[PDB]
This record gives structure tokens, sequence and C-alpha cells, in this order.
RNA sequence: AAGCGUGUUACCUAUACUCUACCGUCAGGGUUGAUAUGAUGCCCUGACGAGUAGGCAGGCGUGGAGGUCAGUGACGAAGCCUAGACCGUAAGGUCGGGUCGAACGGCCUCUAGUGCAGAUCUUGGUGGUAGUAGCAAAUAUUCAAAUGAGAACUUUGAAG
RNA sequence: ACUAAUCGAACCAUCUAGUAGCUGGUUCCUGCCGAAGUUUCCCUCAGGAUAGCAGAAGCUCGUAUCAGUUUUAUGAGGUA
RNA sequence: GACGUAAGUCAAGGAUGCUGGCAUAAUGGUUAUAUGCCGCCCGUCUUGAAACACGGACCAAGGAGUCUAACGUCUAUGCGAGUGUUUGGGUGUAAAACCCAUACGCGUAAUGAAAGUGAACGUAGGUUGGGGCCUCGCAAGAGGUGCACAAUCGACCGAU
RNA sequence: AAAUAUUGGCGAGAGACCGAUAGCGAACAAGUACAGUGAUGGAAAGAUGAAAAGAACUUUGAAAAGAGAGUGAAAAAGUACGUGAAAUUGUUGAAAGGGAAGGGCAUUUGAUCAGACAGGCCAGCAUCAGUUUUGGUGGCA
């Protein structure tokens, strides 16, 4: 378990796809900003997509954690790994996805003697 | 370093900041100094007054190594000394043992008096000299000598 | 709504910060943010406030200014403080005793300070020796006497130095400077 | 490695609790619920069933004993705000109540306790319900909304 | 009247007004004899937030360069696919799984041939149209056998 | 008319990436501020310069100077 | 602040107490669909675009404010009445790094077409402001000194 | 004579250069193939595997080839060969479909999914605080 937090609000789970991405393909869905003259999105027309606003910028004491509470560390070693020995509460490690499957045993082994969190465990996984 | 231009910002931006009506164009108003008696008249004569027209009388196969002169104004005397020998020479100043100073070694042709030159008699060696540098020179208890 | 009378989320328009990455003066910066907030010296925040000052707004001070600032009736003991560079003078010959605190001293100004007896300090050996800086004076040098000022506001019948690369004759001394040749200025 | 480190850790050091003032007030019931009078259980497994009321509980809750002779409800517990208090009324100091508390209804077949207890209770409930006629029936009886039944205009 | 004139109430609901939270911006402040070591940090207080042309600021991503992580990797690098998961308002970042086979990342900085939906853009590839328009001038073909896996169309014979 | 599908001046290569006040396009995000189509001059009227409007950098100071307002007093005007 | 003689208590600078079910797809996320209301195609020029204005059938890859000489403002840095080693020379672990003479450029003097001449009456001036500092004051304040800068009147240098 | 020039030739050493639509037009039998009467114009085109070990043999077919067997670390490497995107396409599976489709807010249903017992999910009651809404009744001018 990790530190007590507020319940986490994200003021929008919806991804900002970009206008027209649905329509062709050569429109991929990044977001982009709509700079034409006409634009509906840009004018803000009633029934259209949303755009990015600082407005919806998540809560400071919630913000970066993971529904478990823990801010994600990416890890690719076991010395990567003891950095977090002390911070247990607030940081759960992330193993890289380029580690080797016998590295990954070294880690997750590790990280049982610590008491860190992984919150990719089963990856590259022998069973 | 073309990472910190506005030109990296600019993209996405349609006209890269030159505007949708004025539409960035090759030449709108000529090449170089072009109109400046008819379509730049106001900027030339508002900020290069002067520009047209002659004035003054003309210097065939002008030599600018005739009109050498720098210029000492006579504050700047002492420096001529060099800084150890100065504090001794305005201390016990002299008459019978007088620093001689050779202006036209240190690259001056004529010795200006923006003035206030100490009480210490000084051998001033110049090519020219003011009225006013000359009498603040005897005035310390000096002489200017006239050199070429 | 809301009838805005001024702009909104203007910024002050002063620096908060000098604009420098000099690890030394930020730490005098640090020093005198202390003094300023702990003390109630104006001698303090002035100088807090002049630490920031880019090279254009700090102009150097010389040592003959410095002399003619001592000579002010009841000046000759306090403590010149400079923020920023000190410069040498031959003009002047006869230099006092006198205690100099600034940023910055030149091999010449620093010569001549010594030689005459004083002492040149820097800005955190004043505040040690001066925390709400007593019997200080603060120099500072002609801000308008730079190149590029004779150049501001140049205009008709203004009197400004125009921007020109060349000088002489042939080069803007004619038809707009004198009567004889269409008009003046 | 693949992030560098946070410069500078949060301190897993947890904060203490602000001092509360919540200070706990006893409950103010309806003025209509005074023991005695005769409940309409509105929710749970004896939904729409007339129940006699006999002590309120330090736990905000209604000790109520709807005789188990006449309609089978226990000695139990309920909610204040799942009752419609009537206007129908029995006698109550013929029964003994203080025995039942919060501790009492504690979870932890029926224990021979609580059986015991139900005959008690109910043979002075019963003997006080013959006094006016149709209460047995009454209580036996099941409450429902009919046809045209508008409680915001109807009275119990 | 569910029309016209007029009058009295009730009611409905805007991104407007009030209150609260959260994000950001601006402003005013607090905080050093361990500031319970980060003072461009932490914190308190108040107000504010529309926007084309345009300006400025803070960031995201790409090729390559200096330094560092004695960083990842044939026990699988990179790439690609993935209505599977997580972080960021966003640019994007991260992870799992499949394919694959040899190199590639984080961070502090340097650099630029550095970010595409348009330009009747360039090159290449591919569609619907669509099994569609069509394969109709020059009079004309037919029977049998042979060959052959296969004969309207080849060969021979016969006829026209 | 014709002069190799080319003719009111062939074709090929180069000068040459010829010039264009004209047409089209001009590629990541978020935050803050935020216009002008008016003045004067110009072979000027699809363009410029100029002043204005806008941003940025700030600087000297710290509640003044002030003010798309009123009041009092005192002028001016030749429209309804 | 309140109540209480005190002790303390409180609804007084922001929610606590008790209780139950579940502990998994149940809540929630994603996604497909359905329903209610809303939603015209982007980009462009334009006073005005969904336009019966223009470009766009589709997709991948490429694709457009760059470099240079000279320069303005601003900022950072070094030094500072100076400053600039790198044309050259010395040296070298060899296009690097390191070291250096004489010049030269810009600055330190202007003004006049030019011949020329060339910047202190004075505490480098007077007046009015002016931050800061000093003295006396618990303080308000008074007095002294007043850098930068602003206005003004003078003095000085060149031209007339 | 030297100090000077040198997009040609010959021989060298290098790069914060490009990396097969880039870099010379040409990484390859490139000034080639091809077009033009002619002067001239002028491409596209690199990559199996360490090694052909380039699939003996059986079967079906007229054959191309298929199905097996085999080689190989791999045939998800078969000379139509490294990886193998998109447009576009076939099959399978899911779903929806009264003159378009696609989108936003919300939820139903279906499918699918992450995390947590050393308090996680969802709720009920009481006493309060902030902001409101809607009643009942009292005392005064
Ligand atoms: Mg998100
Ligand atoms: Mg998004
Ligand atoms: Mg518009
Ligand atoms: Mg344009
Ligand atoms: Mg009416
Ligand atoms: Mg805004
Ligand atoms: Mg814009
Ligand atoms: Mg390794
Ligand atoms: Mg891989
Ligand atoms: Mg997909
Ligand atoms: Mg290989
Ligand atoms: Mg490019
Ligand atoms: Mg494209
Ligand atoms: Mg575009
Ligand atoms: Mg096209
Ligand atoms: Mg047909
Ligand atoms: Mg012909
Ligand atoms: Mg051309
Ligand atoms: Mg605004
Ligand atoms: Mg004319
Ligand atoms: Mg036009
Ligand atoms: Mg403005
Ligand atoms: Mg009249
Ligand atoms: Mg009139
Ligand atoms: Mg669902
Ligand atoms: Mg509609
Ligand atoms: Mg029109
Ligand atoms: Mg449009
Ligand atoms: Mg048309
Ligand atoms: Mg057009
Ligand atoms: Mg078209
Ligand atoms: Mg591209
Ligand atoms: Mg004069
Ligand atoms: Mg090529
Ligand atoms: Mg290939
Ligand atoms: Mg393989
Ligand atoms: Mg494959
Ligand atoms: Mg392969
Ligand atoms: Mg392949
Ligand atoms: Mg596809
Ligand atoms: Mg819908
Ligand atoms: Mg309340």
């Amino acid at each position: 378990a990790s530190l007590p937090h507020p319940k986490i609000v994200k003021k929008h789970t919806k991804k900002f796809k970009r206008h027209h991405s649905d329509r062709y393909h050569r429109v991929a869905e990044n977001w982009r900003k709509q700079k034409g003259i006409d634009s509906v999105v840009r004018r803000r027309f009633r029934g259209n997509i949303s755009q990015p606003k600082i407005g919806y910028g998540s809560n400071k004491k919630t913000k970066f954690l993971s529904p478990s509470g823990h801010k994600t560390f990416l890890v690719a070693n076991v010395k990567d790994l003891e950095t977090l020995t002390m911070h247990t509460k607030t940081y759960a490690a992330e193993i890289a996805h380029n580690i080797s499957a016998k590295n990954r045993v070294v880690i997750l082994a590790r990280a049982k003697a610590l008491g860190i969190k992984v919150t990719n465990p089963k990856g590259r996984l022998a069973l | 370093p073309s990472r910190f231009t506005k030109t990296r910002k600019h993209r996405g931006h349609v006209s890269a900041g030159k505007g949708r009506i004025g539409k960035h164009r090759k030449h709108p108003g000529g090449r170089g100094m072009a109109g400046g008696q008819h379509h730049h008249r106001i900027n030339m004569d508002k900020y290069h007054p002067g520009y047209f027209g002659k004035v003054g009388m003309r210097y065939f196969h002008k030599q600018q190594a005739h009109f050498w002169k720098p210029v000492l104004n006579l504050d700047k005397l002492w420096t001529l000394i060099p800084e150890d020998k100065r504090d001794q020479y305005l201390k016990s100043a002299s008459k019978e043992t007088a620093p001689v100073i050779d202006t036209l070694a240190a690259g001056y042709g004529k010795i200006l008096g923006k003035g206030r030159i100490p009480n210490v008699p000084v051998i001033v060696k110049a090519r020219f000299v003011s009225k006013l540098a000359e009498e603040k020179i005897r005035a310390a208890g000096g002489v200017v000598e006239l050199i070429a | 709504g809301i009838d805005h009378t001024s702009k909104q989320h203007k910024r002050s328009g002063h620096r908060t910060a000098p604009k420098s990455d000099n690890v030394y003066l930020k730490l005098l910066v640090k020093l005198y943010t202390f003094l300023a907030r702990r003390t109630d010296a104006p001698f303090n925040k002035v100088v807090l406030k002049a630490l920031f000052l880019s090279k254009i707004n700090r102009p150097p001070v010389s040592v003959s200014r410095i002399a003619r600032a001592l000579k002010q009736e009841g000046a000759a003991n306090k403590t010149v403080v400079v923020v920023g560079t000190v410069t040498d003078d031959a003009r002047i010959f006869e230099f006092p005793k006198t205690t100099v605190a600034a940023l910055r001293f030149t091999a010449g100004a620093r010569a001549k300070i010594v030689k005459a007896g004083g002492e040149c300090i820097t800005l955190d050996q004043l505040a040690v020796r001066a925390p709400k800086g007593q019997n200080t004076l603060i120099l500072r040098g002609p801000r308008n006497s730079r190149e590029a000022v004779r150049h501001f506001g140049m205009g008709p019948h203004k009197g400004k130095a125009p921007r020109i690369l060349s000088t002489g004759r042939k080069f803007e001394r004619a038809r707009g400077r004198r009567r004889s040749k269409g008009f003046k200025v | 490695s693949a992030q560098k480190a946070p410069k500078w850790y949060p301190s897993e050091d947890v904060a203490a609790l602000k001092k509360t003032r919540k200070a706990a007030r006893p409950q103010k019931l309806r003025a209509s619920l005074v023991p005695g009078t005769v409940l309409i259980l509105l929710a749970g497994r004896f939904r729409g069933k007339r129940v006699v009321y006999l002590k309120h509980l330090e736990d905000n809750t209604l000790l109520i004993s709807g005789p188990f002779k006449v309609n089978g409800v226990p000695l139990r517990r309920v909610n204040a705000r799942y009752v419609i208090a009537t206007s129908t009324k029995v006698s109550v100091e013929g029964v003994n109540v203080e025995k039942f508390n919060v501790e009492y209804f504690a979870k932890e077949e029926i224990k021979a306790e609580r059986v015991e207890d139900q005959k008690v209770v109910d043979k002075a409930l019963i003997a006080e319900i013959k006094k006016t006629p149709l209460l047995k029936q009454y209580l036996s009886a099941s409450f429902s909304l009919k046809n045209g039944d508008k409680p915001h205009m109807l009275k119990f």
C-alpha cells in the first residue's frame, strides 16, 4: 500500500483526438490545434470536440500517481531499483521494456527483498 | 543555434508570422535604397537628413597620412610617464630636473588643453599644441618644445 | 464578465532576479534577499534591486567620481558602494583614503584605492560590517553617456545623432541639413 | 539508467489529522416516534409489517417487537428513517426493556436466550393489545399501497 | 384562443451572477543562529482567465556531436502490428503481448538538411468507377479426320 | 501561310533557381498579452514609407501625476 | 469567541461518529452498439464560406524563413581608458590545444566646404526635484548631504 | 625561383556531411537502357542464408504447380527471397444498417481490462460546518 492520498480526479479521461482524424487516414490522432480561419473546432461551436486547456490540469496532490497511489519509476537494473529503497510508499518500479528475461527475475527477486512494488511483474515471464 | 529561433515556434502555423493579408512577398517596396526620393522620402528625411545632394569641395587623391595628428589632452599628459616613475616625478616638482615627455613617440600630433595638470614642470615635446595647452603647461612651470 | 480597467495578468516590468547565471552573483542576491526581508533598512532593498540590473543599467563608476562624492561635507568617512564595476581614472591625481565596496574592481582601480591607504571590499564584506548599510554612499555611473543614447528619439529639430556607419563630408551633410540645400532639418 | 532519479524525494512521513470540532450530540427523534406507537416497516425482509416501538437504542436505532406471536417479527432493530410512525398506540409501562441494548443484538439456529426474551416481552404486549378491539388483526395484517393511495395526503 | 390590448402571479433556463473545489497566470508576502539539508524550494493571501493577424514564454518530438549512467541487448537491439494497461491539459512518454534479428536508450549540454493534410506539390504505389465502356469498317463461313491434356482459330481433305 | 504534330519569329543547351507590388502553399503542443483596415507623402489607388494601434525588454520611483466622470466658477460657438 | 464560579467544554481559523454488504469485474476504465439532444468540409482569399468560389480520389516517403557580408536594439560574458592572441610567428599528443612581437581596427575630441582652430570663472557652476546615507527625534517629522536621472539658466570648444 | 591560384589529372589522409525518393544523373554491365532527323535529352535498378545446405525422394496433375518428406537456428528466410508499414484486398469472427456515414455530452446493454483485506469498492443513519431551496409559527413599527 502507498501513502494515503485524496481521491484521484482526472477532469478528462477521454483522449483528445485530432479533428477529422476519424475521417481521413492521413490524419493521425495525435492532437493538433485547428488553426483554420473558418474552423468550427477552433471557434468552439457547440457540438464539436473539446480542445486541451490548462483548466483540465490535474490536482497537484494527485498528479503523476497511478491508481495504486505510487509514482511510476522506470528501472533498468538492480542498481536503479535501489534508489526506491526508502521510497516504497511513494514510488513503484516498472521494468524497462528492453530488459532480458533472465535479468527480470533478478530485479523481481531483489524488489521483493526490499518491498518495492513492481508494476509489470509478469513481463517476459516463463510459465 | 537554430533550435532557439521563432522558425521552430512557427511550425504548424500557416503564415509563419508574416500575415494572411500581407502575404510575405519578394520586394514590395523595391530593392535596396529604391525610391528614397519618391516613396521612401518621409523615412529618409526623418532619419537620414542630408543624404541627397552635394556639399563641399572635392579632394582628388586624398591620402589620410597627411592628416595624421592624434590629439592628447593635458589631463592625460602624465600617462606618458611610466606608472613607476610618475609618482617620484610628481613628488619633488623640480625645475632643474623636469621630465621630458616626447609625445610623438607615444603617437600624437597635437596636444590639447582639457587641462588641470598638477603644478609640476615638464618638458613637453610635440609637433603641434593649442594656445590653452601651452599656457597651462607654462603655468605649471614647464615648457613646450616643437619637434619634427 | 468584468469590465477591466487595467490589463489583466500584467507582469510588473521589473527584474525579480539577475538575468545572468553567475553562481557567485546568484548568492550575492541570496544574501541581500535575506537582508532586505529581515532588515528594515532601505539600503538593503536598493542594493538587492541593483544586483539585478543589466550591464547598461550599471555603468562603471570611476575613482575620480568616487573622489568627488567624498568631497561632500560630512561624506569623507562613508563607505562608497558601487553595485557594478569601479574603473580607474588618470585625470585625478590625489585620491583619498576610503573604503569602496563593489562587484568588480579593475586592476588600475584596485591599485589606486589600496595605494592611497584605502581598502577594496566586496558586497558580502560590506553586508557583514554594514548589516543595515551604516554610513554608506551608493554611487551610480552616468547612464545616458552611452553611445546608443545619442540616437534615441531621432527626428526633425530633435538634435539627435543620426545612425550612420561612415562619417564625413558626403555623408548626410546636405539637403535637409542646411538651407543652401533645400531646407534645414 | 532508464530514468535518472527524482532530484529530491517526497517525505513519506504521514501527517496527523487536525483537531476536529465535531462533538457527538444525541439524536432528536421525530415527535411522532414515542414508545408504544405502531410502526409500519417500510423496507427489509419485514416490509409493510405493523410493529410495536418499544425503546430508542443508543446507536440511533429503534427496538421494535411487532409481537412475534402476532405477526412473526422478533425483537429486533430498525432505522427510524425506514419506518412510518402511525397514530395507534399501546401502553409500554408493562414491558421490561433495559436488558436490550447494542451488545444484545451484536452478532458474535436461534439462541434460547432470545427466544425466551421474546416470550417475556410479548406477554405483556399482547395482554394490552387485547384491550382495544382489532389491534391483533391490524398488527397481523401487512401494509400495502392500493390504487389511488396518495401517501402525501394519507394519514397513519 | 393556443389571436389582439392590458394587468397580476407562478414557473422554465446561458459558458451571465453568488458560493465551493481544482488548473494555470499575475500580484503582494512569509520562510536561514539544521531554513527539520533542494530559497529558480516550501508556503500564505487576493484577483484574474474570450480571441484572428501578430508578439513573447514554457515545454514535447527527430537526425547527428561532447560528457555521464563502468546504461539496455542474440537469455533478443531496432523496427513493425496490437477497439490490452499506465502517466501527461497537450505535444508525447511508458508497459504488456505478437512478429523480428543487431544494434539502441535515459539525463546534462552542443548542433541542425529537425516535426506536413493540403501547395491542379514531387516520386512511387493503390482504389471506386468496373468485370463496366468496350473487343461491331474491309460480303463468310461449314463438315470430317489428324495432332494434342486441351482445337471456333493448327494441319490435311471436302465444300462454300 | 509554311519552315519535322512546334510559327504574328523553329528547335536544342546555357545565362537561369531570370524578375514578379500577383496566385497557391508554408509542417509540434500548451500559457500569457493582443490588433488594423485610419493620418501624411509617393507614376500613388492589388504596393510602400510614415504616424497610430500591439508585443517584448524593461528603467526611475512607491500613491503621486492623474482621469473617455461629475460639481462649482469662468469663457467660446451660430446648429435645433 | 461563546458557555461555565473554576475546571473545562463547545456548532468558536473547512467532517466527524456509528453501521452494513461486497472484496470482484460489483464500482470504474476502454471499446462496439443503442437511446435523448446537439454537430454542415477542411484549408484558403475575403466585409462576408457549408457554399452553386478555389485545392483536395487514397496511402507512403520527400516537401518550404536557411546560410553568409555589414549593421540597429536588447541581453550574457571577459576586460576596461582601453579593448581585440588565431594576417602572421612559436609550439604541438598535429586542421585541436597552448604561447607571442609589431602593427592595425574601433574607442579615448569636436567642429568647419575648407584653410584651420580645438573643450574648468567657479568645490567642473546656479536653481528646482531626486533614491540612498548622516544628525536630532518613541514616532510623526525637521535639518544636512545629495549619485543616476528630469527640467531650466549659465560657462567652455568648433562654425557663423 | 619562392611566397599566389587550382570544381581538371595522379596519389594520399580526413569529416559534428548523405545514407539507396538521400548522397554525383549514375553504390548495380550509368552517361547504360531508352527518346529524338539532329543538336541533345536520359532513367529505373542495392540487402536469401554463416554456409546453397537452392528442397534428394513419394504422391496428385498434361504441365505450371500443389501436398508431403527434407535442409536450415529460422522457409513467420524458397533466388516472386532481411524486416515487411499504409492505401487497397480475401477469409474468418464480432456488431450495426427505413434516402449517406463519421462526431460531442450522458447513460443502458455486450465484450474486454488494471488494482486490493498485511483498509480497497459501494452504500445507510446521526451530529455539525459552508451554500442554497421550500414550509410552519411568534413578537413588534
Ligand atoms: Mg489522459
Ligand atoms: Mg489526449
Ligand atoms: Mg472568419
Ligand atoms: Mg498566405
Ligand atoms: Mg393576453
Ligand atoms: Mg486566453
Ligand atoms: Mg495564432
Ligand atoms: Mg549489458
Ligand atoms: Mg523486440
Ligand atoms: Mg489499429
Ligand atoms: Mg544478420
Ligand atoms: Mg526540411
Ligand atoms: Mg501526405
Ligand atoms: Mg496546413
Ligand atoms: Mg495531388
Ligand atoms: Mg459489355
Ligand atoms: Mg509543323
Ligand atoms: Mg523561374
Ligand atoms: Mg485578452
Ligand atoms: Mg512624381
Ligand atoms: Mg488579393
Ligand atoms: Mg501597446
Ligand atoms: Mg445661423
Ligand atoms: Mg455653419
Ligand atoms: Mg460499457
Ligand atoms: Mg443539428
Ligand atoms: Mg467579394
Ligand atoms: Mg471555409
Ligand atoms: Mg469557378
Ligand atoms: Mg483563385
Ligand atoms: Mg477537384
Ligand atoms: Mg514526412
Ligand atoms: Mg562657441
Ligand atoms: Mg539516386
Ligand atoms: Mg529490399
Ligand atoms: Mg526469425
Ligand atoms: Mg514475419
Ligand atoms: Mg526471415
Ligand atoms: Mg520478406
Ligand atoms: Mg491494411
Ligand atoms: Mg450518436
Ligand atoms: Mg446545514
